[PDB]
């Protein structure tokens, strides 16, 4: 799974 | 219904242009 | 999606990711049906039998995606979610009967070409679509087979079967809210929805003004594919004003 965004 | 705007494709129907299946889906109605 | 393609780009622009915080992992799929609405199958959130009962503050909303993995830079939103309602009514107890369930927006989302709502059905296009033969389609980043993942969105379009076909297919007692769709193993024609696409649109093309409806959920199946098994959706239209209610009761 690519990584998201800590922001969210 | 629901929606207001809904159900319209901003790349498909939005520009007259159909996906490529479409076609099967409308060819069933009877 | 089993025996689907993949989508085009912006063809099922009101397609859901349901994912979870930690791990970081898809749970389901969804649609968003306003800038601060999107609907699943309660399935996707309480299933005590399985120990499942996710909070708001264990999810994340994503709208905007075809691939499944990677974080879609420009293209993609992501949504944390303000509250959710199941039906009060939902029966996980025997055969998940009303397995439908709203998830209400801490912001409204932006449309775009890749971000649109569908419609909702009225009575009467409940009244003239859902018909044994007419085809719906379905989406979602499911298992491509029973028994593998998709890189990108999975589309296949499934007729509606006639009630007792569906009702001789199984054992469990099938509910006036239930529909289920598939070809039949003599059609030569095959495919479903499968685990991983829970929650995700059965949406139709209007003839009369040409506008997509969502006219049922992704529910229950057995297996993925079964020759003479059928898949079941929940039933949009009967529990559209359970729908109108929390919108009214609570939203927007
Ligand atoms: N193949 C499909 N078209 C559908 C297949 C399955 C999926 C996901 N299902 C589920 O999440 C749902 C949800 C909860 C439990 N569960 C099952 O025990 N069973 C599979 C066995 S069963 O169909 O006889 C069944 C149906 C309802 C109940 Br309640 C229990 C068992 C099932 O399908 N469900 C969606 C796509
Ligand atoms: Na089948």
């Amino acid at each position: 799974f690519e990584g998201i965004p800590g922001e969210y | 219904s629901g929606e207001a705007d809904c159900g319209l494709r901003p790349l498909f129907e939005k520009k007259s242009l159909e996906d490529k299946t479409e076609r099967e889906l409308l060819e069933s109605y009877i | 999606i089993v025996e689907g393609s993949d989508a085009e780009i912006g063809m099922s622009p009101w397609q859901v990711m349901l994912f979870r915080k930690s791990p970081q992992e898809l749970l389901c799929g969804a649609s968003l049906i306003s800038d601060r609405w999107v609907l699943t199958a309660a399935h996707c959130l309480l299933y005590p039998p399985w120990d499942k009962n996710f909070t708001e503050n264990d999810l994340l909303v994503r709208i905007g995606k075809h691939s499944r993995t990677r974080y879609e830079r420009n293209i993609e939103k992501i949504s944390m979610l303000e509250k959710i309602y199941i039906h009060p009514r939902y029966n996980w107890r025997e055969n998940l009967d009303r397995d439908i369930a709203l998830m209400k927006l801490k912001k409204p989302v932006a449309f775009s070409d890749y971000i649109h709502p569908v419609c909702l059905p009225d009575r009467e296009t409940a009244a003239s679509l859902l018909q044994a033969g007419y085809k719906g389609r379905v989406t979602g980043w499911g298992n491509l087979k029973e028994t593998g993942q998709p890189s990108v969105l999975q589309v296949v379009n499934l007729p509606i079967v006639e009630r007792p076909v569906c009702k001789d297919s199984t054992r469990i007692r099938i509910t006036d809210n239930m529909f289920c769709a598939g070809y039949k193993p003599d059609e030569g024609k095959r495919g479903d929805a499968c685990e991983g696409d829970s929650g995700g649109p059965f949406v139709m093309k209007s003839p009369f003004n040409n506008r997509w409806y969502q006219m049922g959920i992704v529910s229950w199946g057995e297996g993925c594919d079964r020759d003479g098994k059928y898949g079941f959706y929940t039933h949009v239209f009967r529990l559209k004003k359970w729908i109108q209610k929390v919108i009214d009761q609570f939203g927007e």
